[PDB]
């Protein structure tokens, strides 16, 4: 790789100036070792005080490995980096990826380190390895090559990647390969036995055509990803409280589905009855409940993905390690809903469970639409921003905002 | 001639589009001009500045100032304009070490680098922007024009470039001498080690040997200041540390600027003086911006200040850090949303102390505040010691488990243990998850006229109990809370309550234990006294009996 690609920020935008957040001593030591080797390899270089920019850096351990991985939070630089159409007017997101019986995720970010970075743009990738207790100036570096996690890296490298895949793609016409940031998503319909080997096939390619974590493989099965329609109870005896909750749920669902009616069910609640009193369903109420049940079977109407709009992901804590979520662009028009349980590693740590849910939901969003959603997180900002980097294992990072008022609609997905 | 390595120049640019300065030189008295000529002549002989021709179009004004007992004129180049046009730099000197994070060092030396400061050359292509003019006597000859060859005192980039140049020079020495620590900040180099004073004096010598390779003359800091070293407001003693003496001024008239300074001292002191409180005193400066405005001290502010004075009677000290011991943080609730904490390794020997005040809010509870205090201490500890401390918290393990398992948000506190130091943080009420058999059911509603602000609030129950109360100067949201309050007042120890108020549910599901709304507080007091409360929500205006009935009773 000789010639660099001319890269520039967006009109009237300076480089990022984001503060480095505090790091534990073990993460600093990890980063010191990593950056010392990257510096020997020419991937990064020390910078002087004439560079005022900065992007935060921390260290993670990818799923099921013991080696620290450098993770740069390029979110600010990414939104400030010019939109890219690096050779064509855009690579269409493969709608068939989400349908493959198995999708394996490869960390191919190390391939980026073989392409030089436009010398004029390098100063914008500045980052700092902080010292403990401000006892020394942070160690200042900038990238000489395409950095992992930067929007421009897959774009600039897209030409080099297409060629590496050509032979493999030419041989396997039914395998779907999609690239997002530092990751390669490879879906096939053949079985895991030959899938795992076929995945290894693709690694050797990348290995002959050229890694610290390339050996890993994150296996998905989007064909087995289950949605969550709206379900109503099936009971032989309804209390006043049961019917009140049902009418509340159906009233909420009537914002999503037309033709939901609660007149006959509300009719059962005539009087001022004790909450635990059993109310027999009339024939009019049962029919109404059956018509609502039928309505809720069919999907929502006029729901379409608008590529120009952000995806929004909301998450609710349901308790007992269960989490529900909905992805949408306009309210009440869900493009995807889901439910998680038994997040391994933290039966007694809410924040770790939430961090894993965020990563799994972002992974589903990448597969289905090719971009990450903006999260609405049921957590206080100070708690989240203190701990999420401790459980993060993905090489990308989505955006998030915080929900401070308890949504009433948690009960409806329960 | 011993060849000396040249100090690498830092490339400098002006902000994009902007040009160098063009400020007219003031008129100067003949006396000041003579003084400036002598100074600049000496500076030129030393290489700091050089005469330039008339082609240079930029200019920065220069002044001459006089001192008290030193019968001297000092030079002064007003680089204010040039600084506005100079690029931004990386300022590597934002935060300073906290003494509680430092380890003891047997020996400490202080070198002076003010003269090595001038060996740092200024980027050649940038010097033209530093041009200044000494006016001539009687304005009868051209003014003598100079430009800088070194980092000008007062120029925007001098601190960062000097600091960065020194760090680069020291890098090898520090790396090849792991048994010493070098703190460079300002013109002072501070070297410490656990070596015997003799073997320590040699490392110092080798450091001069090293600094000499770039021709940097550095002798001991003139008038070696006895211990303690006065640094960044601390008293750094060999075995202990503290802020310099904290003296709270005595006054009968307290003004805006007095209470600010009083909080500053109290805040600066709260890092070692344990238990400092500052709400009431910080409270007294809610919105005023006239620092000369006098404010009477609430009797709760005098009690707080008098409490600070007692804590400030005897000075307190902290211990330095031992990485081989545990790091422990203990928190106490002080009241009125105030929290105090101590960080230590051995009991009774604090590394440092601190405090936390609750965030602004209409509603809150002690567990949420305690969680916030823990996060603040966590982040402070990662800065100072690079690790999270073990916490000792005045909350029962069982209380925490109930709180986080049932709280609608995700929440987490790191490894901690209960310490039985009252007052203990507790949960003051817990709503039922299911309706209560045998408990009376209250259907509550309220409503208010937006024009007249007249309202009604009340309930009807399954036993035929009813109440509607007429209210004045109220609102929908107030009548909705008043209705729940009435049902709590008028029911037994176990009660089911049915409301359509999404506003009320939002508040109560947040589990406040205290509010700035007296009406929410009254509801909390009632909830505390109940044995069981089930709160059910229904949508308004849907023909839900009881709800519909009471909605009519209150909608006038
Ligand atoms: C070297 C240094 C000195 C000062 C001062 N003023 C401040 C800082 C921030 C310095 O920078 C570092 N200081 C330390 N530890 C401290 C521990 C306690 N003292 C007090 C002292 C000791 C001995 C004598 S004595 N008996 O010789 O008179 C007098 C006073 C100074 C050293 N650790 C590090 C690690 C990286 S930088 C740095
Ligand atoms: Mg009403
Ligand atoms: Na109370």
């Amino acid at each position: 790789p000789i010639e660099t690609v001319p890269v520039k920020l967006k009109p009237g935008m300076d480089g990022p100036k984001v503060k480095q957040w505090p790091l534990t001593e073990e993460k600093i030591k990890a980063l010191v070792e990593i950056c010392t080797e990257m510096e020997k390899e020419g991937k990064i270089s020390k910078i002087g005080p004439e560079n005022p920019y900065n992007t935060p850096v921390f260290a993670i351990k990818k799923k099921d490995s013991t080696k620290w991985r450098k993770l740069v939070d390029f979110r600010e630089l990414n939104k400030r980096t010019q939109d890219f159409w690096e050779v064509q007017l855009g690579i269409p997101h493969p709608a068939g990826l989400k349908k493959k019986k198995s999708v394996t995720v490869l960390d191919v970010g190390d391939a980026y380190f073989s392409v030089p970075l436009d010398e004029d743009f390098r100063k914008y990738t500045a980052f700092t390895i902080p010292s403990i207790n401000n006892e020394t100036p942070g160690i200042r570096y900038q990238y000489n090559v395409l950095p992992q996690g930067w929007k421009g890296s897959p774009a600039i490298f897209q030409s080099s990647m297409t060629k590496i895949l050509e032979p493999f793609k030419k041989q396997n016409p039914d395998i779907v390969i999609y690239q997002y940031m530092d990751d390669l998503y490879v879906g096939s319909d053949l079985e895991i036995g030959q899938h795992r080997t076929k995945i290894e096939e693709l690694r050797q390619h990348l290995l002959r055509w050229g890694p610290p974590f390339l050996w890993m493989g994150y296996e998905l099965h989007p064909d087995k990803w289950t949605v969550q329609p709206i379900v109503l109870p099936e009971k032989d005896s309804w209390t006043v409280n049961d019917i009140q909750k049902l009418v509340g749920k159906l009233n909420w669902a009537s914002q999503i589905y037309p033709g939901i009616k609660v007149r006959q069910l509300s009719k059962l609640l005539r009087g001022t009855k004790a909450l635990t009193e059993v109310i027999p369903l009339t024939e009019e109420a049962e029919l109404e409940l059956a018509e609502n049940r039928e309505i809720l079977k069919e999907p929502v109407h006029g729901v379409y993905y608008d590529p120009s709009k952000d995806l929004i992901a909301e998450i609710q804590k349901q308790g007992q390690g269960q989490w529900t979520y909905q992805i949408y662009q306009e309210p009440f028009k869900n493009l995807k809903t889901g439910k998680y349980a038994r997040m391994r590693g933290a039966h007694t740590n809410d924040v770790k469970q939430l961090t894993e849910a965020v990563q799994k939901i972002t992974t589903e969003s990448i597969v289905i639409w090719g971009k990450t959603p903006k999260f609405k997180l049921p957590i206080q900002k100070e708690t989240w921003e203190t701990w999420w980097t401790e459980y993060w294992q993905a090489t990308w990072i989505p955006e998030w905002e915080f929900v401070n008022t308890p949504p009433l609609v948690k009960l409806w997905y329960q | 001639m011993v060849p000396i390595s040249p100090i690498e120049t830092v490339p400098v640019k002006l902000k994009p589009g902007m040009d160098g300065p063009k400020v007219k030189q003031w008129p100067l008295t003949e006396e000041k001009i003579k003084a400036l000529v002598e100074i600049c002549t000496e500076m030129e002989k030393e290489g700091k500045i050089s005469k330039i021709g008339p082609e240079n179009p930029y200019n920065t004004p220069v002044f001459a100032i006089k001192k008290k007992d030193s019968t001297k004129w000092r030079k002064l180049v007003d680089f204010r304009e040039l600084n506005k046009r100079t690029q931004d730099f990386w300022e590597v000197q934002l935060g300073i070490p906290h003494p509680a994070g430092l380890k003891k060092k047997k020996s400490v030396t202080v070198l002076d680098v003010g003269d090595a400061y001038f060996s740092v050359p200024l980027d050649e292509d940038f010097r033209k922007y530093t041009a200044f003019t000494i006016p001539s006597i009687n304005n009868e000859t051209p003014g003598i024009r100079y430009q800088y060859n070194v980092l000008p005192q007062g120029w925007k980039g001098s601190p960062a470039i000097f600091q960065s140049s020194m760090t680069k020079i020291l890098e090898p020495f520090a790396a090849q001498n792991p048994d010493i620590v070098i703190y460079q900040y300002m013109d002072d180099l501070l070297v410490g080690s656990d070596l015997e004073i003799g073997q320590h004096r040699t490392k110092i010598e080798e450091l001069r040997q090293h600094l000499l390779r770039w021709g940097l003359t550095t002798p001991d800091k003139k008038h070696q200041k006895e211990p303690p070293f006065l640094w960044m407001g601390y008293e750094l003693h060999p075995d202990k540390w503290t802020v310099q003496p904290i003296v709270l001024p005595e006054k009968d008239s307290w003004t805006v600027n007095d209470i600010q300074k009083l909080v500053g001292k109290l805040n600066w002191a709260s890092q070692i003086y344990p238990g400092i409180k500052v709400r009431q005193l910080s409270k007294l400066l809610r919105g005023t911006k006239a620092l000369t405005e006098v404010i009477p001290l609430t009797e709760e502010a005098e009690l707080e200040l008098a409490e600070n004075r007692e804590i400030l009677k005897e000075p307190v000290h902290g211990v330095y850090y031992d990485p081989s011991k545990d790091l422990i943080a203990e928190i106490q609730k002080q009241g009125q949303g105030q929290w105090t904490y101590q960080i230590y390794q051995e009991p009774f020997k604090n590394l440092k102390t601190g405090k936390y005040a609750r965030m602004r809010g209409a509603h809150t509870n002690d567990v949420k505040q305690l969680t916030e205090a823990v996060q603040k201490i966590t982040t402070e500890s990662i800065v100072i010691w690079g690790k999270t401390p073990k916490f000792k918290l005045p909350i029962q393990k069982e209380t925490w488990e109930t709180w986080w398992t049932e709280y609608w948000q995700a929440t987490w506190i790191p490894e901690w243990e209960f310490v039985n130091t009252p007052p203990l943080v507790k949960l003051w009420y817990q709503l039922e998850k299911e309706p209560i058999v045998g408990a009376e059911t209250f259907y509550v509603d309220g409503a208010a006229n937006r024009e007249t602000k007249l309202g009604k609030a009340g309930y009807v129950t399954n036993k035929g109990r009813q109440k509607v109360v007429p209210l004045t100067n109220t609102t929908n949201q107030k009548t909705e809370l008043q209705a729940i309050y009435l049902a709590l007042q008028d029911s037994g120890l176990e009660v089911n309550i049915v409301t359509d108020s999404q506003y009320a549910l939002g508040i109560i599901q947040a589990q406040p234990d205290k509010s700035e709304s007296e009406l929410v507080n009254q509801i909390i007091e009632q909830l505390i006294k109940k044995e069981k409360v089930y709160l059910a929500w229904v949508p308004a205006h849907k023909g839900i009996g009881g709800n519909e009935q009471v909605d009519k009773l209150v909608s006038a």
